[PDB]
């Protein structure tokens, strides 16, 4: 229909200014920053590097390119300054077979990067085996060779070294235990599942894996399930938990990394429900405020009751859990539950991906697929 | 459809 985009595009040129007008009354930082190429994927590197001297530092992010077949596709590193605010550059290219769909460090090796890639092979990088610029087709230190179509879902073990998680298209999970020193430049390694779940009828989108438990997997699909694996078990067997958690697809799963037993869903029903393990089938509250598909789920590093969700309404929003149930004014109702602490407005295109920043307080990183970066904070007036 | 929240602003500017 050509009303409905006609609208859609003067709506976000609207909003966009109106957002604009008001950055000096919601951000103590915007920093924006078009990239060459779109993001599908963004992390924060752990390292910061404070400048002596100086009123910033140098931070890093993972970045990948998804070209759709045209050109060689990257996974990228780009340093970006920070207030203690203006520059970015791509420090490394790495390239890489298609798409990069996801791309995440080892907890534990930063320098090792897992990427979801073409066809659904995944792929490891030792980034500092490669040159920063570098000429030729991708040379991965190893193919992870498991899945029949293209995924999303990608964590490594926090707790379990070398021990990864993925989920794809072809409603499988595959479980990998990656050794990092039988790595060379030379040649890459072929490495294949340690096990594989069937537990899944549709599209698997998110898994990951408990921070405080190194056997306990979570996984969302399109199938609607939130299924809780633990992993010492029969693979054959059904998951210890299958929850029917919404009604639409589920695209992301969060655990809390303070409250060991608090969970978190993202669904296309446009909500994100919070989840108790010890009463796992039905959900402690709904966080409602989006206006369409919530796709992207990160609890704060820092802060207990903080998540941030990103939908394909083109915004992140805040929750504050501890503001669930407080009384409001009429006139502040009007911008929904109390719970919602802030909505980020500042992008013109779908979100792709955002990351919380581990070495700034209330610092996001966040992507749309208009190749926009922005590096944002929201005033210490409302989250203080 | 908001794109950010009164109460924020509200919240800021005073």
């Amino acid at each position: 229909e050509l009303n409905a985009e006609i609208d859609l595009q003067k709506t976000i040129q609207e909003e966009y200014k109106l957002w604009k007008q008001n950055v000096p009354f919601l951000y103590d930082l915007v920093i924006t920053h078009a990239l060459e190429w779109p993001s599908l994927t963004i992390q924060w590197l752990p390292d910061k590097k404070t400048i002596p001297g100086t009123d910033y530092s140098i931070q890093r992010l993972i970045l990948g390119t998804h070209t759709s077949g045209n050109d060689q596709n990257y996974l990228q590193i780009a340093s970006v300054q920070l207030p203690n605010s203006y520059t970015i550059e791509i420090s490394q290219k790495i390239p890489h077979d298609g798409d990069v769909n996801r791309a995440r460090y080892m907890p534990q090796k930063p320098e090792i990067i897992a990427t979801m890639g073409e066809g659904g092979n995944a792929y490891i990088f030792d980034t500092t085996c490669h040159d920063a610029l570098t000429t030729g087709e991708a040379l991965p230190q190893a193919v992870l060779k498991g899945h029949t179509a293209e995924g999303f879902g990608l964590c490594w073990n926090p707790n379990l070294p070398g021990n990864l998680a993925t989920g794809a298209e072809d409603q499988v999970i595959c479980l990998w235990d990656v050794q990092t020193q039988s790595f060379t430049s030379s040649e890459t390694k072929v490495i294949s599942p340690i096990a594989k779940y069937h537990r899944h009828t549709d599209i698997v989108n998110d898994v990951q894996f408990h921070p405080q438990h190194e056997a306990l997997l979570a996984s969302v699909s399109d199938d609607c399930t939130l299924q809780i694996h633990d992993t010492r078990l029969n693979p054959e067997e059904e998951a210890p938990k299958v929850i029917q958690a919404h009604s639409k697809a589920i695209n992301a799963v969060a655990i809390n990394p303070f409250n060991d037993y608090l969970l978190a869903t993202a669904s296309a029903d446009k909500t994100v429900a919070l989840w108790d393990l010890r009463n796992p089938y039905q959900r402690l509250h709904t966080l409602e405020g989006h206006e369409d598909e919530v796709y992207g789920l990160e609890w704060s590093p820092h802060d207990e009751p903080i998540l941030a969700s990103s939908s394909t309404d083109r915004r992140v929003c805040i929750w504050d859990l501890e503001k669930i149930g407080e009384e409001q004014t009429p006139e502040d109702a009007e911008d929904g539950s109390p719970e919602l602490l802030f909505m980020h407005g500042g992008h013109t295109n779908r979100i792709s991906e955002f990351s919380w920043c581990p070495n700034e307080r209330w610092v996001v990183g966040s992507l749309a697929d208009d190749n926009i970066l922005q590096i944002w904070s929201p005033s210490r007036v409302i989250w203080g | 459809n908001r794109v950010f929240l009164r109460r924020n602003v509200r919240a800021v500017k005073m």
